């Protein structure tokens, strides 16, 4: 078990920007800039008796296709699944910095390496060299882990959630002006497990559920471990890349737009977990 | 002839001169030059076979071969000792075991901390094209 | 660094019974049976711009001895710590076993690998069989994941702590004849995180505090959970191997020696932690 089933990005210890990335037309992998879309997403299966795990690409339109060790060349490639020996790798994790060196289960000799000058994976005998380590990560916070980006309910993808500006640090709705009190950073305090919400016209000015006149929230200074600050991010998991943003000190207290009321102004509280809509949310870049 | 002539060779990585093939406490690693017939490579084409087996000069019924862990080994007679050279410049080769692992070659490799092989063992590893600098090793006379 | 500074007994994975031991007379390393001792140990040590471990042997009549890799042999040893790139190893747990494959820092295609038929240990190139992996583990829990066993106090031993019957219970102190009731089979719960203390004249029958007494304690047929059963073993570092056992259901509960009375029948109590010495015992074998 431990990282069965779960959904993953894994990225170059050798260059952090460069992930695993599935070419969408036909199979190739490449070494690629940070995307946040199911191309740089990998599914994790186990083989409990085959001793070693595989490596399947979310690509919605070619899915059950996996990482794969072509022949006796070096190249490695996106192929049909069929649970050939290429077709599964030993996850070997270096216990120094988290890192995980990956090996062939076909032939453990050799283990995959990130190229680099050409954006590329292949196959080469061990070193201590940063190229055969890799580093594989929860998508979820690999996508927010440092994420500046837009807020917008899933009732009104043009308008976005806001600051109302530098001075008045109340949090509506608003349409889509470039402006920043309309842009976040999103960042992860993995310590404390759970993620805050940096708004950019303000320097740790950070989104709150300020619990005394709750439910109303609004921004305020970072403050410490306050922990009405700090939200969880789940996605609905099935579909869609859309996420309730729930709170910390109570977990059926999630962020709400208060009837689905669409409109500029509307007030962007704090609710009960109820089915959504109301309660969805999505987050995507400037 | 003019390839691979029989006949009595020094061994070494192109990562240094002065450094030869030599066997201790069985294991095959480069060592420092000692003009001695411990250093000299006996290399015999078997025309049977078509590719060349290497007895050590100084214990001439023991051969270049390999064990089920990772090292190139000093032992009797075996298929294993059979190696099938590559030359890919003057003087220097590359070996690949004549017999194929699964379906890719090995060959005879030499880890580098930088350049550096002092201490390392030579070892069987897989072999893909003639750029790697590692599976590279001159034969000299 | 995550287990790094930590003491620790090293088994082979192709058999549960062997571990890395190091032999007094000089600086082999050998694969033998439990041994619950300093030659059987092994504290790791982290080097952050090496970005690997060493391992190095509790032997205290040879102290800085360290597993080293012999230049190009094939051969693992203990040596003294030149602190040199044969003397360190990368860490590289497997994921899937939970096991470690040990690959040296110095040319890491190489790894450990268990001898089991010469009992020593060697070197081979990375494959799936089990002779190049292993499970690393806390000394404590090793030396009582199942260690059957006497227990005596520091105060003058041997005097054992025994259930006075198999008809009748309770727990008193006393002179060591050996009548099993006198033997006791100490257990370790990895979901607990405690260890139970089975008395061997009926099993099933294990050791346990009181609720509605405090001080007074003794065995009882295991229960849900239950809190007040299971112990905390812990050290006293130094040339040491002085345990403290401390209950789970108030961690400030230590066995105790009622005044560390030194008389056969003397009750055995529980009490703070101030101690020191009717607190402390020491435990091994009939």
């Amino acid at each position: 078990n431990s990282l069965n089933d779960k959904i993953v990005t894994i990225s170059c210890k050798a260059n952090t920007d460069l992930f695993f990335y599935q070419v969408p037309g036909n199979g190739n992998v490449s070494l690629f800039q940070q995307t946040r879309n199911y191309l740089e997403r990998w599914r994790i299966i186990y083989d409990s008796n085959k001793a070693a795990y595989k490596i399947k690409s979310m690509n919605i339109y070619n899915t059950n296709l996996v990482l794969t060790w072509n022949a006796p060349t070096h190249n490695i490639s996106a192929q049909q699944d069929s649970n050939a020996d290429n077709q599964y790798w030993l996850l070997l994790k270096d216990i120094g910095n988290n890192s995980f060196i990956i090996a062939s289960y076909k032939n453990p000799n050799l283990v995959l390496y990130a190229d680099t000058v050409a954006r590329n994976l292949k196959l080469s005998t061990l070193n201590n060299s940063s190229y055969i380590k890799f580093i594989i990560e929860d998508y979820v916070i690999s996508d927010f882990k440092n994420f500046t980006c837009r807020i917008s309910p899933i009732l009104a993808g043009g308008k976005v959630v806001q600051q109302v500006s530098m001075t008045n640090l109340a949090v509506n709705l608003y349409i889509w002006n470039n402006d920043l009190n309309q842009k976040w950073t999103i960042i992860y305090n993995e310590e404390k497990a759970a993620y805050q919400f940096f708004n950019k016209i303000l320097s740790n000015g950070v989104l709150t559920w300020i619990f005394s006149d709750g439910n109303t929230v609004r921004v305020s200074s970072s403050a410490q471990n306050n922990d009405a600050q700090y939200w969880l991010i789940n996605p609905v998991s099935d579909n869609y890349d859309r996420y309730t943003i729930t709170n910390l000190r109570d977990k059926t207290k999630v962020l709400d737009l208060y009837g689905g009321q669409t409109a500029d102004g509307t007030t962007i509280q704090v609710f009960n977990s109820n089915g959504g809509d109301n309660q969805i949310w999505t987050m995507s870049n400037p | 002839r003019t390839f691979l002539p029989n006949g009595n060779y020094n061994i070494k990585s192109i990562f240094s001169g002065s450094l030869y093939l030599s066997p201790v406490s069985g294991s095959l690693t480069f060592s420092n030059e000692s003009s001695a017939n411990n250093q000299k490579w006996n290399v015999e084409y078997m025309a049977e076979n078509r590719c060349f087996k290497i007895s050590n000069v100084a214990e001439p019924n023991k051969y270049l071969s390999y064990d089920n862990f990772g090292f190139i080994s000093l032992d009797s007679l075996s298929n294993r000792c059979y190696w099938f050279p590559i030359k890919i410049a003057v003087n220097t080769y590359i070996m690949l075991s004549l017999n194929k692992v699964n379906e890719l070659d090995y060959a005879w490799d030499i880890y580098d901390t930088n350049e550096n092989i002092l201490s390392q063992p030579l070892l069987l590893l897989p072999n893909f094209d003639i750029y790697n600098s590692n599976q590279m090793f001159k034969l000299e006379k």
